[PDB]
RNA sequence: UAAGUCAGACGCAAAGCUACAAGGUUUCGCGUCAAAAGGAAAAAAGUCCGCCAGCGAGGCUAAGGUACAUAAA
RNA sequence: AAUAAAUAAGUUUAAUACCUUUUGCAGCAUGGACCAGCGAUUAAAUGCCGGUAAUUAGCAAAGUUAAACUAACGAAAAAUA
């Protein structure tokens, strides 16, 4: 479960929420 | 003290010879000092041969 | 008076990080590391106290670790660790010194890793900034690593090499022979420096002192001198040949093979030289990598030596080449050991 | 602030600072500190004059 | 004047050769500030009263017996080892081709100051004869010299 | 021990013999400096108490409570501190009310970099 | 799912605890409150922790990970929102601060917020007034000099005349 | 026992009769009776100001005896460090040794597989062969 | 600087030529005096040689502040530290402390100060 | 046991075990716990990722000469040097010492938490992307002396340690991110002339 | 705690140690829940121990 | 040090003139107890540690 | 350190002496004070929480609290 | 204990001197009316233990004083001849 949970968080670019190309799909962090 | 006090030092030829003689004179037992010098010389000669 | 009964048990095992009091032991810890995994843990524990001096030294340590694995592909942990050290270099890109940059490039070049083109430009800018003021402070070892390190990376910036050469030119007469040999290697490898004043100055500086050249450096100098200066304008090629004749028996097998091929290219080979080479090459044919075997075959063929019953060198070389291609040495050892399932790494030609 | 000279003179070269020691030698590393009130030494004990 | 000139105004002693004296009774933040490090009261903190060897009255040191044996007078002699005598001869400070007396030993430097005599002692393996005159000798030295053919005489 | 110059510089505003008499002023100077160390520590406690009172007064004018607001902010991931909130209630009533409505009712319109994805 | 390690956090201080309980904390290398360590799940470690269940909080590797990941997701940035409040009738006048009449509010503005006192040193230069108790220290050097001059050179001297002329100027300025 | 504190072994009569005597030579006996490399190092350290060539010659010879005791293994670290320090004294007294002392010095250092520096080894050789070996006659 | 205008007006360097306490000041002038002048074209820099006992620095500000500083037995690096704080400051007295709110504003309220909701008296 | 002399029993037992081990070899030669001891790892759980934050302050240019400022009708909240500030153009703030900036330079602040006007308010959760505040560096100064004094009555203990804090001063120039309400627009030039010297 | 009710030293107000308030009772309930919870966790760890112990890195052990 | 002459001397309480008698009664007067007028504490007295 | 100390005090828990008294006295286990500022109980050496290198108008907690005095339902 | 930290300047909050001596002192335990000047581990000889140097020390001037050193078990065999 630890391996299956680290991957999901790793597949998230939080630094891309302050790049002006963003929409309401770059903040849908939790449930893809 | 006197050498450091004054900026310049001037000496005469006989003075230079006398100063060096006193600064090299054996402190003790002149005879014993000569013996060790001779032994060192012989060792130095042997080193050159080898 | 007594509050616990029994013999004290084992101490608990606690995960700990490096404390600020031991920040001065980081360089020692890097040296004492004996594997990539250990070095990775040393850096991780000291993450909060890493400085540019530590990052540069770690990359240099990769060369020392990889040496123990000669004859095999670079191990995965080494590649993964290198992928992390590169990111640190990017963060400290503008805070390195000239001496530290030389260590970084040599370590990454030895591992056969290509540094990003943008990083090379930033690293290049550090070396040649401020009209090369810091180049006058780099010592002989730093200069040697800078020339060979950047050359091995495929750096092809004309401006960088122009400024670097100008700063080093007045110091060539006082460098050691081994350092001068490395400079010639770079000059011959760079086409645009073929016929410059720096190239001529290097040759004139090497001629006065050739007795101090090591076998490996001597062979490279002869190779580079022949390519750059086919006609002996400076008394370098003639002097190098004389040294080869005098001490032919003392040099190692690899250098003798390389130097012999150069003579044949120079068209100074004689039947006597070819006859003398054969007995030495035949005895030590097993100490020549595939690259040197190719040089030996071409040199002997050009010299005109013919197979003899006493010393059939061509037959021996063919067998040795087959062993290297097949990699039978690992299998042969396993046969004596009795465990044939032993892993066998190889570097396919 | 690592160096105040680099802050008041943004476009000049500032030599490296001299190494400070408890003993107080002025000749450490083949360099002489011009602000020292004593003749140059060799950076060790006993004190010997370096010309 | 250049920087490297030496005059009476730029001399200092070697670091670590000197250390400042402690002057006590000179402030709260000074070393040994108020009470000078002696404590508060008692006999020790009131000047020169108590000897450092007094133990409180038990007097344990004088509870042991007394011995009156007289040591031998030969403890007043200068002791010379046979191995040291040979070393001088090998180096060439002593002439082994003639009789060796205490006068030769004094001049050679084997014995420093003589008031009564010289005592010869020890064991040594010799290959050449030696004739030496001393004031006293043990049996080990006599055997060692005589084994090589020498003669030891007590004068 | 302070010198005469230091003592009288500190005691220039004291009353009576405490101004120019060394023995009297020296004891008054040392006691005052002790008060200052305690004073700087207490200042930090008092000011935070004042911020909370002003915030609570503003919250209750609308029918809310301070403790409900602090909990509500943490759920919305709003990290405004008490110094800023206190100033908003006093000088910016409209902005202070907007924060309360978002926490209580969550009826704010979201803003995205790409207005039309 | 095997439990491979434990996370131990300190809750209470060393003060007032028995010396045979402080040793257990020192073996686990806990020195501050809220400090956490990771240890291997072994029978010897569990036995020691059972002697001080009131000083620490204990959780497994899985529990420690899940708790910290939940906090991480909560602290991630979220889209901003806007709230509109319409005031149809607005005035164009800029009202002053309610305490502008206070001299203390004005002093702060004069010192930091206004373009004031930028006309030059000569215009704004002023001489400070020495407190009465400090005057024996501000003029010590001048008093010594006058004594020095009169004692060595006498009163029929050029230096003495200069001092007297300066004293005449000071007395004349007293009449205001 | 009764003489010394708890844990201190009692005296050996054989060793006691050697050390208790009316004759001098205390330092020589202390180094000769050393039972380990560390013990010999402490003796030399506490007696530095009174060491002489005779003391250095015996110290190097003792390295032969300590090595013999520690058989079944190569030369240990303490032995190597002790030999290195002794070499500095050999250089200092290189011009004051006799033929016999030089003979002991070489034997001890050779038994530990220690290579004397060529410059120092040449000096020692010169002492032995000086004067055409006329001093070699006064040797056993 | 205030509204883009520098506040320091002049800087005076006082020192002796043979005094040992001025050794550090002389080194600073030899090596860094010229680069300092070029960096600050708007500053009037003056050097005074006298027979006084110790060197000193004097700073004069456009607001009328005077700040003499003693640089006795200091090195160039220590001297530069004093200069950094003198040049970049407004020259306020050593006893002054800035407002405790850490903010001075002329327009404190944009929407208006809070007022009671009802008929006041 | 009544005696207060430290016991030597551990020393006596150690000397006995050492003598036996020296002379008598052991029978076993392996230990399973040592044989299968695995490589050392940093931890048994995945590492917790960090939360990104906007840049604190960055230089963008310098100021050429004297300028003037006028009042506007917008405000915002910015996080800087560990504390939050409510700012509007022409305000002066005091912070801790900021490294890497010089007087008469313009800096950009991006950690904006709240923007407001007389007709709308924007709330960041916790930061507003696409907003910034500009300011000019005016001073690097030492604040007034703070006298630190400690004493213990009747214990001969006294300590005095004066100190001078380091601080930085800024003047707010512009707030970007929210439009003024209708009729509140400033229709004239407001700020200085800035020489841009930061291109990325 | 102090139970003594005699003497001139007023450890407690007149009347002895006062009874606990409702908040004090709630405070003591939560302190015991933490203690019981810790013991429950140690039981889970013992019932799920792996065969091979994990090896954790420490810089100080590495140096020596 | 060799050249220094060192001809310097002072007087202690036993070398200053007079001071033999006890100046005050031990008890009763309300003044501090004193033993001699040439004590170091008194003006004109001897030196505690004379040269 | 060839230093200082050899006048100790109380809380919880036991035993002897006293009267299963004393802020009594004699031993013993732990803690605090002595040599320890800060917070809670009214003032508070020894009880409960907790150990002060310095500054700041940032944040989270402990013991204890959450209609007024007096911060928080 | 006559001050401190702040302030919209109206005021609000915090706060029982110092020394000496004690298990414990705001102490109803001791000393001081205030200012200036004077006022207390110093010198010699000897011994012990650290630090820094000379590389024996003092006289005399090829010869004398002082100190220091002076036998413990002659134990190694590393030759791919
Ligand atoms: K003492
Ligand atoms: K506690
Ligand atoms: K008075
Ligand atoms: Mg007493
Ligand atoms: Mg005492
Ligand atoms: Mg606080
Ligand atoms: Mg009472
Ligand atoms: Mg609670
Ligand atoms: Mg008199
Ligand atoms: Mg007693
Ligand atoms: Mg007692
Ligand atoms: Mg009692
Ligand atoms: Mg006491
Ligand atoms: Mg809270
Ligand atoms: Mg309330
Ligand atoms: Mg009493
Ligand atoms: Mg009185």
């Amino acid at each position: 479960x630890x391996x299956x949970x680290x991957x999901x968080x790793x597949x998230x670019x939080x630094x891309x929420x302050r790049x002006x190309x963003x929409x309401x799909x770059x903040x849908x962090x939790x449930x893809x | 003290y006197h050498m450091l006090k004054y900026h310049k030092l001037v000496v005469s030829e006989p003075a230079v010879r006398l100063i060096e003689q006193e600064l090299t004179r054996p402190l003790r037992n002149p005879a014993r000092a000569a013996f060790w010098q001779e032994r060192e010389a012989r060792i130095g000669a042997a080193v050159e041969d080898l | 008076t007594i509050f616990n009964t029994g013999v004290p048990g084992p101490r608990p095992e606690v995960a700990q990080k490096l404390s600020t009091e031991y920040q001065g032991h980081i360089l020692r810890m890097i040296s004492l590391a004996e594997s990539a995994s250990e070095l990775d843990e040393v850096l991780w524990s000291s993450k909060k106290h890493l400085r540019p001096v530590h990052i540069a030294r770690s990359c240099l340590k990769l060369e020392y670790l990889r040496t123990k694995e000669k004859g095999r592909e670079v191990s995965e942990p080494i590649k993964n660790l290198a992928s992390e050290l590169e990111n640190y270099v990017e963060l400290y890109s503008t805070k390195f010194t000239i001496g530290q940059v030389s260590q970084l490039v040599r370590g990454l070049s030895s591992i056969r890793r290509n540094i990003q083109p943008d990083l090379l430009l930033k690293l290049a800018a550090v070396v040649v900034a401020d009209d090369g003021r810091q180049v006058q402070l780099a010592n002989e070892m730093d200069c040697r690593d800078l020339f060979f390190g950047f050359f091995s990376q495929g750096f092809d910036n004309e401006l960088f090499w122009k400024r670097l050469s100008e700063s080093v030119l007045p110091r060539l007469p006082y460098f050691n022979a081994d350092v001068v040999s490395t400079v010639l290697r770079v000059v011959s490898g760079l086409r645009f420096l073929h016929n410059t004043e720096f190239a001529h100055a290097t040759m004139t500086a090497l001629v006065p002192k050739v007795g101090d050249l090591s076998p490996a450096r001597l062979a490279d100098a002869f190779f580079s001198a022949s390519l750059l200066d086919p006609t002996d304008v400076s008394g370098l090629n003639a002097k190098l040949e004389e040294r080869f004749l005098r001490e032919f028996t003392s040099f190692p097998i690899k250098d003798t093979v390389t130097m012999f091929q150069t003579v044949t290219v120079r068209r100074h080979s004689t039947p006597e030289l070819a006859a003398q080479v054969a007995p030495l090459v035949a005895a030590q044919a097993h100490q020549l990598p595939v690259r040197h075997l190719r040089r030996a075959l071409e040199g002997m063929v050009t010299a005109g030596w013919k197979d003899t019953a006493e010393i059939p060198l061509y037959a021996i070389l063919a067998k040795q080449a087959a062993r290297l291609v097949l990699g039978k040495q690992s299998a042969a050892t396993s046969a004596i050991l009795g465990k044939h399932v032993d892993n066998q790494g190889y570097q396919r030609t | 602030v690592a160096s105040y000279l680099a802050r008041i003179c943004p476009n000049t070269y500032v030599p490296p600072p001299f190494v400070a020691t408890k003993k107080g030698f002025n000749g450490i590393g083949g360099r002489y500190d011009p602000s020292s009130p004593f003749p140059p030494d060799t950076g060790s004990s006993p004190l010997t004059l370096q010309y | 004047n250049p920087n490297y000139f030496v005059h009476l105004g730029n001399l200092r002693p070697n670091p670590g050769a000197t250390q400042q004296r402690i002057r006590e009774g000179r402030g709260l933040s000074s070393r040994r500030g108020v009470s000078c490090g002696m404590g508060f009261k008692g006999q020790k903190a009131r000047g020169r009263s108590l000897h450092m060897l007094y133990d409180g009255g038990q007097l344990g040191l004088v509870k042991f017996p007394v011995t009156r044996q007289i040591p031998s007078y030969e403890v007043l002699y200068n002791q010379l080892g046979v191995s040291k005598l040979v070393e001088f001869i090998q180096l060439g400070l002593l002439d082994h081709t003639k009789t060796i007396t205490m006068k030769e030993l004094l001049n050679a430097g084997c014995v420093s100051s003589l008031k009564y005599g010289v005592l010869l002692y020890g064991n040594v393996s010799l290959s050449f004869p030696i004739n030496i005159e001393v004031t006293a000798c043990d049996d080990r030295a006599r055997r060692s010299i005589e084994a090589a053919g020498g003669k030891v005489t007590r004068v | 021990t302070f010198s005469r110059e230091q003592v009288f510089t500190f005691a220039k505003n004291f009353t009576g013999r405490a101004r120019n008499v060394y023995k009297v002023a020296l004891r008054r100077v040392e006691r005052g400096l002790q008060h200052s160390y305690v004073g700087r520590k207490e200042k930090k406690r008092t000011i935070r108490s004042l911020w909370i009172q002003r915030i609570n007064a503003g919250c209750r004018e609308h029918g809310f409570a301070y403790s409900a607001l602090i909990n509500g902010l943490n759920q919305e991931n709003i990290q405004l501190n008490r110094k800023v909130l206190s100033e908003l209630a006093m000088h910016e009533p409209d902005s202070f009310k907007a924060v309360l409505d978002q926490v209580r009712f969550m009826k704010g319109q979201e803003i995205y970099a790409n207005v039309e994805p | 799912e095997p439990v491979r390690s434990l996370f131990v956090t300190l809750r209470r201080s060393y003060i007032g605890k028995a010396w045979f309980h402080r040793e257990i904390l020192q073996n686990f290398r806990l020195k501050k409150i809220r400090q956490t360590v990771e240890v291997a799940n072994t029978p010897s470690a569990r036995n020691s922790l059972a002697k001080i269940p009131h000083l620490v909080t204990i959780e497994t590797d899985k529990m420690y990970y899940l708790r910290n990941m939940k906090k991480f997701y909560e602290q991630l940035l979220r889209p901003p929102v806007q709230v509109s409040h319409e005031h149809a009738a607005l005035s164009s006048e800029i009202k002053p601060v309610h305490n502008l009449h206070s001299k203390h509010v004005q002093e702060r503005l004069q010192e930091h917020a206004y373009p004031s006192k930028m006309e030059g040193y000569v215009l704004h230069e002023k001489k400070p007034v020495v407190p009465r108790a400090l005057r024996s220290f501000a003029f010590k050097s001048q008093d010594e000099h006058k004594s020095f001059v009169l004692a060595r050179l006498g009163i029929f001297s050029e230096e003495a005349k200069k001092i007297h002329l300066n004293e005449l100027r000071t007395f004349a300025k007293r009449d205001r | 026992g009764t003489i010394f504190n708890t844990g201190v072994p009692g005296p050996r009569p054989e060793v006691a009769q050697k050390l208790s005597t009316e004759y001098q030579g205390h330092i020589l006996r202390m180094i000769s009776l050393a039972e380990s490399a560390s013990e010999l190092d402490e003796v030399l350290w506490s007696s530095k100001k009174h060491l002489r060539p005779v003391h250095i010659a015996r110290s190097c010879l003792k390295l032969e005896y300590l090595r013999t005791k520690e058989k079944g293994r190569e030369v240990s670290e303490p032995i190597k460090n002790l030999a290195s320090e002794l070499e500095n004294y050999v250089e200092l007294y290189s011009t004051k040794f006799t033929i016999g002392q030089v003979s002991q010095l070489v034997r001890g250092l050779s038994s530990i597989r220690r290579n004397i520096q060529p410059d120092l080894l040449l000096k020692l050789a010169a002492v032995v062969v000086a004067d055409d070996g006329r001093q070699v006659q006064l040797a056993n | 600087a205030k509204y883009g205008t520098h506040m320091l007006e002049s800087l005076v360097f006082k020192y002796c030529d043979i005094g040992g306490s001025s050794r550090g000041m002389r080194l600073f002038l030899k090596d860094y005096m010229d680069p300092f002048k070029q960096t600050n074209p708007q500053l009037r820099i003056e050097e005074v040689q006298n027979r006084r006992r110790h060197p000193m620095l004097v700073a004069l500000y456009r607001n009328g502040q005077c700040k003499p500083v003693c640089v006795r037995n200091l090195s160039p690096e220590e001297i530069a530290k004093h200069i950094f704080w003198l040049r970049n400051s407004h020259g306020r007295d050593d006893d002054y402390k800035v407002p405790r709110s850490h903010k001075v504003v002329r327009n404190e309220s944009i929407q208006g100060t809070w007022a009671p909701q009802g008929p006041t008296l | 046991v009544r005696t207060k002399l430290p016991s030597k029993r551990p020393f006596l037992q150690t000397a006995s075990h050492l003598a036996v081990n020296s002379l008598v070899p052991s029978v076993r030669t392996n230990r399973w716990a040592d044989l299968i001891k695995g490589p050392a790892v940093r931890s048994c759980i995945p590492e917790i990722p960090e939360v990104p934050k906007p840049s604190e302050y960055t230089t963008i240019g310098t100021i050429e000469g004297p300028y003037t400022l006028n009042l506007e009708r917008v405000f915002g909240v910015v996080e800087l040097a560990g504390s939050q500030y409510k700012v509007t153009p022409d305000d002066v703030i005091f912070t801790n010492l900021l490294h890497g900036i010089e007087v008469n330079e313009v800096v950009m602040l991006e950690r904006v938490m709240l923007l407001g006007s007389r007709s709308n308010t924007i709330i960041g959760r916790p930061y507003i992307p696409g907003a910034c505040v500009l300011a000019a560096v005016e001073e690097h100064f030492l604040d007034g002396t703070v006298h630190v004094f400690k004493r213990k009555k009747r214990k001969r203990y006294r300590r005095y340690k004066p100190t001078r804090p380091m601080m930085t001063t800024l003047r707010i120039l512009k707030v970007l991110g929210i439009d003024p309400a209708p009729g509140d627009e400033l229709g004239i030039p407001s700020g200085p002339v800035i020489k841009i010297t930061n291109t990325e | 705690v102090v139970f003594k009710t005699t003497g001139g030293k007023a450890w407690n107000p007149p009347g002895g140690l006062k009874p606990l308030t409702n908040t004090q009772k709630r405070s003591r309930k939560e302190n015991l829940q933490i203690l019981l919870r810790n013991l429950s966790v140690l039981k889970l760890a013992a019932e799920n121990q792996p065969e091979v112990t994990v090896n954790l890195f420490s810089p100080l052990k590495f140096m020596h | 040090a060799k050249w220094q002459q060192g001809t310097h001397k002072t007087k202690d309480r036993s070398e200053v003139s007079g001071g033999g008698r006890k100046p005050r009664p031990q008890k009763g007067s309300g003044r501090s107890r004193q033993g001699s007028i040439r004590s170091p504490i008194w003006r004109g007295g001897g030196c505690t540690f004379p040269k």
